[PDB]
RNA sequence: AGGAGGUAAAAAUGCCAA
RNA sequence: CGUAAAGCGCACGCAGGCGGUUUGUUAAGUCAGAUGUGAAAUCCCCGGGCUCAACCUGGGAACUGCAUCUGAUACUGGCAAGCUUGAGUCUCGUAGAGGGGGGUAGAAUUCCAGGUGUAGCGGUGAAAUGCGUAGAGAUCUGGAGGAAUACCGGUGGCGAAGGCGGCCCCCUGGACGAAGACUGACGCUCAGGUGCGAAAGCGUGGGGAGCAAACAGGAUUAGAUACCCUGGUAGUCCACGCCGUAAACGAUGUCGACUUGGAGGUUGUGCCCUUGAGGCGUGGCUUCCGGAGCUAACGCGUUAAGUCGACCGCCUGGGGAGUA
């Protein structure tokens, strides 16, 4: 069943040889993945993302890849959830005993900003503090509404992220990537197989995995 | 050379017929055929070391396939001696 | 030179568990399918194939239990160059009974706790961890 | 994106053990 | 045993070691049972006796061994009949600095004879030695001689290694590809043995342009029997013998099988639309990157230093010493 119509893959050639369980080759040579043996993967994985969505589990979206990161910021509060669309943080899972105390920082500059000092002392640092504020805006997104260690992950670029599959894998997260045929699907636990660089792909996968949280959240 | 007329007289006068180009018989007529060809090669020369090697390996390829055969055939093993004029 | 064709088996396998390969398939004998039936007996691999009438290639079917392979590493000990034989009392023991060790034996090629109950030694071709 | 020419007169050694 | 000590420079090969696959036979190896012996003491075991202990003693266990008889026959071996996939042959072709021999051509240097012509040239950090007014150097014509082969030319090709480069002929090795045919394990490895083996040396007889150990002069320097400069003999060249060593080095022995990929080079070949620098394969060889794995690490990574098999070579702290 044609879902939509792109999930057929990329890369064209840099394909990892440890995604040979699905390939399939084109005119321009570039490796399309079957539906036949992910979209089964892919209702695999919305069937067990609603299982932790039942335990009132906090799950955080990842990817940014200059064209993803839109829709990430979308479909996280569509149902009410948690994301990082922007540039990723290295050791923020691993090190959240630190990052902890920048969202302390950021709850008091965005309450005293929001209303109160943003005159009172000195008019340039005032503008140093909302120069500092809309940085750590986007960095810190939807983070601050969470506190603690998430229950999953949602991820669309294996590749690209790589860093947090390996974070996550640190600690007891069940993670969910999109993968692309470049990336290696062994940290991840729910691979799910297809494209990720059109736009219209992405909405797919987010709009699935939003609208499939929002009946596990019962 | 050893040409396709040369070697269609040797393998008519020891095989089993024209289409018997594998024999043991076969093979050393080849190769006596050779040895002896190169011998006017080998003596004006007397330095050309590197294809002197080719021919060691022609008498090499020669000396396997009669321990062979009079391992396994001696009644045309001391046919085969005869009908050429070696082992000294 | 292809000079120890039962060795050859064994590392098909050894390799063929540290690719996640589904089979392995390698030319047959009289002793290989000997071999296979005692594997396929301790639930080793599935169960083989002898795919040939002149040109025999028999084709094996491995196992994985998690991820990780059924076989842990086995590894041949008579080898060509030095053989070895014991009697019956001094037989061998694989990870202390709960590994095989595929003896053969004049009644034939038989399991290291067979052949120790059957009260015979023989020829030990090889250790299964 | 690719590519050519030109560019230093000599100048040594430093005690034993911590 | 890539770099810590250790792969013979490379090859061929006798003895030695190891060997595909199917059937039958024997039963040597091997396995089973039994008898004979394997002295006792000693060790061990379960017991006993000296107040206990050491000490002493009862029986078993052992003596892992060899020999015999009866067996068992998977495996190895011996014998006999095979088989084809390992090796080998034949047919058609391709590519190549593979080798040996004999020719041959151009550029250039040096030299020789001269023409024109005039004071320097040459060299260097600078200079000097040297060369030049007896006419150099610069230039032109002509001639001789030797040696090497610009461009092509490229981590391109070839060879066992060393190594191999204008072009042409003759003799000649080896590899590779396609579709068929044949022989039937004829195989792998290899101590000793035999063969090849850069450069430099050595011997005889030729050759000698250039280049250049020694040597001389000029500088340099504290000194400079060195770098640098000007010269310059052996030597390099050829024919034939000898020497037998190199960082003779992908510092990695040879053969075979197996285990993710990617970008090229080179040389075949098939099919398809040659329809255009193609499209998809299938072989050989080669370069770079890199996964699992391995490794002390660095890095190797289908051409392994991965996972195994068969033989061979070698290592055992550094020096003394690859010396006496």
């Amino acid at each position: 069943m044609l879902k939509a119509g792109v999930h057929f893959g990329h890369q064209t050639r840099y394909w990892n040889p440890k995604m040979k369980p699905f390939i399939f080759g084109a005119r321009n040579k570039v490796h399309i993945i079957n539906l036949e043996k992910t979209v089964p993967m892919f209702n695999e994985a919305l069937a067990e993302l609603n299982k932790i969505a039942s335990r009132k589990g906090k799950i955080l979206f990842v990817g940014t890849k200059r064209a993803a990161s839109e829709a990430v910021k979308d479909a996280a509060l569509s149902c009410d959830q948690f994301f990082v669309n922007h540039r990723w943080l290295g050791g923020m899972l691993t090190n959240w005993k630190t990052v902890r105390q920048s969202i302390k920082r950021l709850k008091d500059l965005e309450t005293q900003s929001q209303d109160g000092t943003f005159d009172k002392l000195t008019k340039k640092e005032a503008l140093m503090r909302t120069r500092e504020l809309e940085k750590l805006e986007n960095s810190l997104g939807g983070i601050k509404d969470m506190g603690g260690l998430p229950d999953a992950l949602f991820v669309i670029d294996a590749d690209h992220e790589h860093i947090a599959i390996k974070e996550a894998n640190n600690l007891g997260i069940p993670v969910f990537a999109i993968v692309d045929t470049n990336s290696d699907p062994d940290g991840v636990d729910f691979v799910i197989p297809g494209n990720d660089d059109a736009i219209r792909a992405v909405t797919l996968y987010l709009g699935a995995v939003a609208a499939t949280v929002r009946e596990g959240r019962s | 050379s050893l040409s396709t007329e040369a070697t269609a007289k040797i393998v008519s006068e020891f095989g089993r017929d024209a289409n018997d180009t594998g024999s043991t018989e076969v093979q050393v007529a080849l190769l006596t055929a050779q040895i002896n060809h190169l011998q006017g090669h080998f003596a004006e020369h007397k330095k050309d070391h590197h294809s002197r090697r080719g021919l060691l390996r022609m008498v090499s390829q020669r000396r396997k396939l009669l321990d062979y055969l009079k391992r396994k055939d001696v009644a045309r093993y001391t046919q085969l001696i005869e009908r050429l004029g070696l082992r000294r | 030179s292809m000079q120890d064709p039962i060795a050859d088996m064994l590392t098909r396998i050894r390799n063929g568990q540290a690719a996640n390969k589904a089979a392995v398939t390698m030319p047959s004998s009289k002793l290989k399918v000997a071999i296979a039936n005692v594997l396929k007996e301790e639930g080793f691999i599935e169960d083989f194939k002898v795919e040939g009438d002149t040109k025999p290639e028999l084709e094996l079917t491995l196992k994985y239990f998690q991820g990780k392979a059924v076989v842990e590493s086995i590894q041949r000990v008579s080898r060509p160059g030095l053989r070895i034989y014991k009697r019956k009392d001094e037989l061998p023991k694989v990870m202390a009974g709960l590994g095989i060790a595929v003896v053969s034996t004049s009644k034939g090629v038989m399991t290291d706790r067979a052949a120790r109950q059957a009260g015979l030694g023989g020829e030990i071709i090889c250790y299964v961890a």
